[PDB]
């Protein structure tokens, strides 16, 4: 990486910065709110 | 660190930054020029012996 | 995504006390750092990657 972030092939004696170790994303999930909003479909399907 | 400040650790913004190119290497080769003079300022003020 | 707050990060556990009418958390950068899950009533954490 010090051959890659410096854009050369021969480097000299020293200390260089390349990148960091931030944690990369793996997945995409979702948690929304409770519903408590059921339609009145009991009489729609279970009327006598 | 450049990508981190400009882009919030994402992927779509990290790829787009390369289109601008070397706007940032110029930035971290200046704040590494400053951050080596500070180690040089103290070495010539206190370390004469 | 918690209640429509899009973001990417590592979700850990915290113990911050939030008032019931006080949902989102901010910081010096005016960014969402500590949130609360909509289905339950637990404050998750202030933890990026
Ligand atoms: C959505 O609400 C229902 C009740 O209307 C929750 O069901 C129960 O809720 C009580 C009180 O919160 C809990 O003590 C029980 O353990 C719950 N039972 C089950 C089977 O969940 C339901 O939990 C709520 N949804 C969420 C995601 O919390
Ligand atoms: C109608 O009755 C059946 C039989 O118990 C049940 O399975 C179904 O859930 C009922 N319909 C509704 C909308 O609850």
């Amino acid at each position: 990486e010090t051959k890659c972030t410096l854009k050369s092939f021969t480097v000299e004696k020293g200390i260089y910065q390349t990148s960091n170790f931030r944690v990369q994303p793996t997945e995409s999930i979702v948690r929304f709110p409770n519903i408590t909003n059921l339609c009145p479909f009991d009489e729609v399907f279970n009327a006598t | 660190d450049c990508t981190m400040y400009i882009c919030g650790d994402s992927t779509e913004c990290s790829n787009l930054l390369l289109q601008y190119g070397s706007f940032c290497t110029q930035l971290k080769r200046a704040l590494t020029g400053i951050a080596v003079e500070q180690d040089k300022n103290t070495q010539e003020v206190f370390a004469q012996v | 995504n918690f209640n429509g707050l899009k973001g990417t990060g590592v979700l850990t556990e915290s113990n911050k006390k939030f008032l019931p009418f006080q949902q989102f958390g901010r910081d010096i950068a005016d960014t969402t750092d500590a949130v609360r899950d909509p289905q339950t009533l637990e404050i998750l954490d202030i933890t990026p990657c």
